[PDB]
């Protein structure tokens, strides 16, 4: 056996099989005995599906800043006619919200769940995998974009 | 007649407020200029 | 879906192909000259459409794409708003 | 459209709120600190007005949703998984390939 | 392509197979109840013209009995290539070219009577006319397959249809699909192209990483003298010391960095 | 093409003259698209129909579509015996005065398409010159680096126009609402109950009545107020340039002064020729000290 | 193509083999007949017996992807009114075989969902009597128009073999050139289609007016305000404002004004 | 108990109760087309819109 660590692409040196039934690797290194005890369960019951759940995908939950009156005059007269020198944020609310969305997942950190963060980093790669198998035409297309892209 | 039966059946929603279900906002959405989703021009569009 | 709480310990360090290599003094062949006069044969990129039953160009372009948006964590803090 | 209307809407409450705040009538430049930095209670009545219609509706037909759901559901929402973790027999660990 | 009296009128244009002769014909009937498009036989001989990969005018001449229209009473003459007014693509027939004794279109005064048959329909944009819905879907052939009278919801809806597009928050919205365009001229500019083999096509885009074997001694000498130029065949590596390392597809002529 | 193009530099450059506004390539390239649009549709329609230009007598006739393309030629035979060269002479004067009646009506057809587009112009450049702040001085007054001087001559010949009202502010829009006040005021009178009921009462609903057409027939189906981009109070291309890169907003910036200065030059070069024209300038420069002595 | 040309047909032995595969293999959102249930899923489920999704929680979740989607879009949402209610009663949950471990009503689930999510929540008393009266015309007008284009086109077939027989059989000999055959009868469009006109002078002459291509302007007798015609009866001892109108009428039934009409009563009386 | 029409839909009845009341001279320009049951056709010209 060979103890260095881990590659993640081993998969294309090797004729095997069982590879390509399944997306990430460590998954692919996987007995069957093992795989045999992952229980098909709800995806949202996957703690990393809960996380997801809960800060990306619901917005009913998010909460903004509430704006003052003076506030929200200043803001309205900025947006319906622009007069120059003025303050050049007047941040809309919609890049307010994906910048907290963003370090939403800037602040999301794994590890044991019986400590601080919400997922194992195996329970995070394992909601992944089952994702990506998961993938139809036009859903890894779009996948395929965003990576080209980003 | 379908397209109109459809209106008909969501009329009483369009009688209601508007309200942002994320609370604390206030700015409005910007819709782009020739996006499919805002175009409401029907020039030739029949029911054909 | 098919969901087994799980402990993966060691994943090995990230792909990102640039990690300072093993450091020798000696080399075996101490011949430079080998790494510009070394040759191989062609390498054609395609022949008569390129149709294969192993779809092999999108098959191990999504397997790479896979594990680098896990390590990247699909790209997805990285990038503000501009 | 309908971004516009809302938007529109608290404006002219802001600012009649801040303008003439005793509801008076006449237009007064030197407003007091609480009607300058005070929020609008419409926000928190419509936050209050979609619990009263949507959200309690969807609880209340969520209320023959089989339990372990929303016994479960509730775990997501709040964060707390009691889960075990899978311990790897020594056979699908050291002893396999 | 314009509609009238409930079925469509179509302008094309006739022609050879190396386009030396052609023949427009402006309201022609699409017809779906015609196997094969057809001519008046006078035409074959305006049509022919005798080029270098056909000696004789045409591939095919043969006769047939064409009673379709209404013992060899017509000519299968072939290819003729035919444009439609709203096509991008010329539609290629094998015609019934057929005497006046056979069939005659007069019918009317300077009008032919001509149409065209599902021959050319298959070719076409046109067919999507075909379809449910479409505006050829009433004039085709009775069939255990296609139900007449039956509204199109209806018909759709049997065959899975249950909401309108994109309805349900399941499926993704069309226009999703495509985001991002990439267009090098308009953003960050053109790739850094690179090869390593015999030329630009024979090779890879890579070149070798650290690891290779004579590509140690340099890389670090490159570490430990930073600040000097080193010798070696350790600058073909993909990795080197400024912070822009030589991998594929960098932008070389975008303004940052 | 010409006319046009220097009709919209004009409004580019006097766009970011006055106000520090900058117009999107964008949007200048699809004024133009739009009139060019416009031509070819004219064209689509030009090609239907047929002009007839005629030589001698009615002897020589040529059918001609106003392009100038030739479909037909008809012919005496008296033409027939005449000379290879004056057959061929004959046919093209022909010709020539079929192009000509076409060119006319494709001229009428132009001075409507310059009205159109101007129409379109309008709410941009009456954007520029309707705010509370724009203004102008002669061009003969002499500047300096302070502000600019008086001219001194003739205390009468100055006249400064003014475009607004200066007490409380009536802009277009209402206009086109007192339009239709008075369009309802008149239908809903009795008189106009009548007169709803005549020819030219349906002629008016069918032309000036969107709102009766019916769903998926072609035209607009509101009446729209006109279009209001008042200049020094809409931002539009330099705050989008001046948050994303600086270069581009020097460049952008600087494209519009120049076309603003090439149209100032254009200007003055008419105006010179006008002057040597009428005789009040020379041939060549005859005052040196209106150049030199700056 | 050949499916339409008839030439491709769909069997029942396709259709069934299609079916057994689309029973028994996994489908993406929801659990398929032939998925096994797993003993030990309770580990994380909480429950050893039954499925692990619930159908209601599924359509109650959509609804709610169904909102976010909306503020996603369009920055802003309608709130529901008080009157609506999500209808769950055509939901029905996941059966299982106790013998051989596997659910038996997949598609029941499936179009159980798909049925309640389509049904608007509201009833009859959250609307207008015009609109309520319009959505009742509507749906009959859909459900009948499918027999009424059946009927239309017997009737349209009957017309035209009535109109070649009359061009035929009445004379051959001035009908077969050009002014008789232009003559004799037009295919155009009327309200419900394509109708077959008859054009004649022995036809046309008590009306006043030259043939088929005349051109006219006309004087016609009209209420001045067809919106509001005032009517009175002596028998109801009433006065009557009426509204004759196309539309207004057209919401009835399609009956409008002047339409000669057969009712028989019910307590035989036509 | 049941409706019918008489005839066709096009055929219409004479509304004598309603007659006498028709005051306003509205004016028309169409088009003749042909002959249904003795229901003369016409096509309108100026439309609304």
């Amino acid at each position: 056996k060979s103890f260095d660590a881990p590659q993640w692409d081993l998969w294309q040196s090797r004729p095997r099989s069982e590879d390509m039934d399944e997306a990430l690797q460590p998954f692919m290194d996987m007995p069957k005995s093992l795989k045999d005890r992952r229980y098909d369960i709800p995806w949202w019951a996957n703690p990393f599906g809960a996380w997801y759940l809960q800060n990306i995908l619901s917005l009913e939950l998010l909460k903004l800043k509430s704006k003052t009156n003076a506030e929200k005059i200043a803001t309205y007269r900025s947006y319906m006619r622009s007069l120059a020198s003025g303050k050049d944020n007047t941040m809309s609310d919609d890049d307010v919200i994906r910048n907290i969305i963003k370090e939403r997942w800037k602040t999301l950190e794994f590890g044991d769940r019986n400590a601080g963060y919400p997922c194992t980093f195996g329970d995070y790669i394992q909601f992944l995998n089952e994702w990506f198998k998961s993938l139809d035409e036009e859903g890894m297309q779009r996948l395929r974009e965003h990576f080209d892209r980003r | 007649a379908e397209e109109r039966l459809k209106e008909l059946q969501r009329a009483p929603f369009k009688r209601e407020k508007y309200v942002s279900l994320i609370q604390g906002k206030y700015t409005p959405k910007v819709k782009k200029f020739g996006y499919t989703q805002h175009t409401t021009v029907d020039d030739f569009e029949t029911k054909e | 879906m098919k969901y087994a709480d799980l402990e993966l310990t060691t994943r090995g360090e990230f792909p990102h192909g640039m990690k300072e290599p093993a450091f020798v003094k000696k080399l075996d062949q101490n011949i430079p000259w080998y790494f510009s006069t070394y040759r191989s044969m062609y390498h054609w990129p395609i022949t008569g459409d390129n149709w294969s039953d192993l779809n092999e160009a999108e098959k191990h372009h999504d397997l790479h794409m896979f594990y680098t948006l896990a390590w990247w964590k699909l790209g997805e803090g990285i990038f503000g708003v501009d | 459209e309908g971004s516009l209307e809302y938007f529109e809407s608290q404006y002219r409450s802001a600012e009649r709120a801040v303008y003439d705040e005793e509801g008076r009538g006449v237009r007064n430049y030197w407003p007091s600190r609480d009607a300058v930095e005070g929020i609008a209670q419409e926000e928190e009545n419509d936050a209050q007005l979609l619990q009263e219609r949507l959200f309690n509706t969807l609880e209340t037909a969520g209320t023959s949703v089989e339990p372990w759901a929303r016994n479960l559901r509730l775990n997501a929402t709040t964060g707390k998984f009691g889960y075990k973790t899978e311990i790897a027999t020594q056979e699908e660990k050291i002893y396999d390939d | 392509f314009r509609m009238s009296g409930g079925d469509m009128f179509v302008e094309y244009k006739v022609l050879s197979r190396d386009h030396r002769r052609s023949i427009r014909v402006e309201d022609a009937i699409v017809d779906p109840t015609f196997k094969r498009t057809v001519l008046p036989l006078g035409w074959l001989e305006l049509l022919r013209s005798p080029s270098l990969r056909l000696p004789t005018g045409y591939f095919v001449e043969e006769t047939v009995h064409v009673s379709l229209p209404n013992e060899a009473n017509a000519i299968i003459a072939g290819p003729v290539v035919l444009y439609i007014t709203g096509q991008s693509v010329p539609v290629v027939l094998n015609p019934y070219f057929v005497p006046e004794g056979t069939w005659d279109m007069r019918t009317r005064d300077g009008e032919l009577d001509l149409r065209l048959g599902m021959d050319a329909i298959e070719q076409c944009t046109l067919f999507s006319e075909l379809r449910p819905g479409g505006l050829l879907y009433g004039k085709l052939p009775e069939n255990p397959n296609v139900r007449r009278n039956e509204s199109l919801r209806a018909t759709l809806g049997r065959y899975g249809m249950k909401c309108d597009l994109a309805e349900s928050p399941l499926v993704p919205r069309p226009w999703t699909r495509m985001r991002y365009m990439f267009i090098d001229e308009l953003q960050r500019g053109p790739k850094l192209t690179e090869f390593v083999g015999h030329n630009p096509r024979n090779g890879t885009p890579w070149r070798f990483s650290q690891n290779t074997k004579y590509f140690r001694i340099g890389i670090w000498r490159d570490t430990i003298r930073r600040n000097d130029m080193n010798e070696g065949l350790h600058a073909h590596s993909s990795w080197q010391k400024s912070p822009q390392q030589s991998v594929p597809e960098v932008r070389f002529l975008a303004p940052y960095p | 093409m010409e006319v046009y193009r220097r009709i919209t530099e004009r409004v580019r450059g006097a766009l970011w003259a006055h106000h520090g506004r900058l117009m999107s390539e964008r949007q200048f390239h699809r004024i133009l698209a739009f009139v060019y649009n416009n031509k070819y549709e004219y064209q689509i329609r030009f090609d239907r129909m047929e002009v007839v230009g005629r030589e001698w007598g009615g002897r020589v006739e040529v059918v001609t579509t106003p392009a100038g393309f030739l479909k037909r030629v008809r012919v005496n035979p008296c033409v027939e015996d005449l000379t290879l060269y004056q057959q061929q002479q004959l046919i093209l004067s022909a010709y020539a005065n079929a192009c000509a009646d076409g060119r006319k009506l494709m001229e009428q057809a132009e001075m409507n398409i310059y009205k159109q587009f101007l129409k379109d112009l309008k709410p941009i450049v009456m954007g520029i010159r309707d705010n509370p702040e724009f203004y102008t001085v002669s061009e003969n007054s002499i500047e300096t680096i302070g502000g600019v001087l008086q001219t001194g001559d003739s205390n009468n010949l100055c006249h400064t126009h003014r475009t607004i009202p200066a007490a409380k502010a009536r802009q277009p829009a209402d206009e086109v609402r007192a339009r239709q006040e008075w369009e309802q005021k008149w239908i809903n009178s009795p008189r106009g109950q009548s007169w709803a009921l005549t020819l030219r009462g349906k002629t008016y609903f069918a032309l000036h009545g969107p709102q009766y057409r019916p769903r998926g027939a072609p035209g607009a189906k509101k009446e729209t107020l006109p279009l209001d981009i008042p200049a020094p109070y809409t931002a539009m291309d330099e705050k989008r340039l001046l948050k994303k890169n600086w270069m581009a907003y020097l460049d952008n910036k600087h494209v519009a002064e120049v076309m603003w200065t090439r149209v100032k030059i254009a200007d003055r070069e008419k105006r010179q020729r006008l002057l040597q024209e009428t005789g009040r300038a020379w041939h060549r420069p005859i005052n040196e000290e209106a150049i030199n002595r700056w | 193509v050949e499916y339409l040309t008839g030439d491709i047909t769909i069997t029942t032995v396709m259709q069934e083999s299609y079916d057994a595969l689309l029973d028994t293999t996994p489908h993406p959102h929801l659990l398929t007949n032939g998925f096994t249930l797993e003993s030990d899923a309770a580990k994380y489920t909480g429950e050893v017996n039954k499925a692990p999704l619930s159908p209601l929680q599924f359509r109650i979740d959509m609804e709610m992807n169904k909102y976010r989607r909306q503020q996603k879009e369009e920055g802003v949402v309608r709130v529901p009114p008080a009157l609506w209610r999500l209808d769950t009663s055509a939901i029905v949950p996941y059966k299982v075989d106790s013998k051989t471990r596997r659910i038996v009503n997949w598609r029941e689930v499936k179009e159980g969902i798909e049925k309640s999510f389509l049904s608007v929540g509201l009833p009859k008393e959250a609307y207008t009597g015009n609109e309520w009266r319009e959505m009742l015309y509507l749906h009959d007008v859909i459900a009948n128009r499918e027999a009424k284009a059946a009927v239309l086109e017997q009737q349209q077939k009957l017309d035209r073999e009535k109109l070649k027989a009359r061009e035929r059989a009445s004379l051959k000999g001035e009908k077969s050139s050009n002014s008789a055959s232009n003559g004799i009868g037009i295919i155009f469009p009327d309200k419900d289609g394509y109708q077959v006109f008859f054009v004649d002078e022995a036809s046309l002459r008590p009306f006043g007016i030259g043939a088929s291509g005349t051109l006219f302007k006309a004087v016609a007798r009209v209420y001045p305000s067809p919106a509001a015609v005032p009517y009175d009866d002596p028998v109801h001892g009433k006065q009557f404002l009426i509204d004759t109108t196309d539309e207004t009428c057209h919401l009835f039934g399609g009956f409008e004004h002047g339409d000669r009409l057969l009712l028989r009563a019910k307590s035989d009386e036509e | 108990e049941s409706v019918r029409y008489a005839a066709s839909a096009y055929v219409k009845g004479r509304v004598t109760l309603l007659e006498s009341q028709r005051t306003a001279r509205e004016e028309f320009m169409g088009q003749v087309v042909g002959i249904r049951d003795g229901v003369l056709f016409v096509q309108w010209r100026l439309l609304k819109g």
